[PDB]
């Protein structure tokens, strides 16, 4: 009995060891936006009398 | 005449998961007695906790 007390403790501590960590890159990166016109800001100008 | 071969049950090589899983480590026939891969959250964008 105490030595399934001790060989238990000590695969509890090999157990203790880490395999590799998990993240996300996402730094950097944007949203695009999508324009649907193009902005010309034109106007004609044209006499009564067409001259 | 007598049926002697018409088919049966086919067995499939690979199972292949058509969709996204999350990192995840050795899991039926061999067990993986390390710790789970540590879920980061790292590379923010806005400052939150700073």
């Amino acid at each position: 009995e105490d030595m399934a007390k001790i060989y238990g403790a000590v695969a509890a501590v090999s157990k203790n060891v880490n395999s590799s960590v998990t993240y996300e890159v996402k730094r950097g990166t944007h949203e695009l936006i999508k324009v649907p016109t193009i902005p010309h800001n034109l106007v004609l100008i044209q006499s009564d009398n067409g001259k | 005449g007598e049926i002697i071969y018409d088919g049966g049950l086919s067995s499939k090589l690979a199972d292949v998961v058509d969709k996204t899983t999350e990192p995840h480590n050795a899991d039926g026939a061999v067990k993986d007695g390390r710790i789970a891969p540590v879920k980061l959250d790292l590379e923010k964008q806005k400052l939150d906790k700073l």
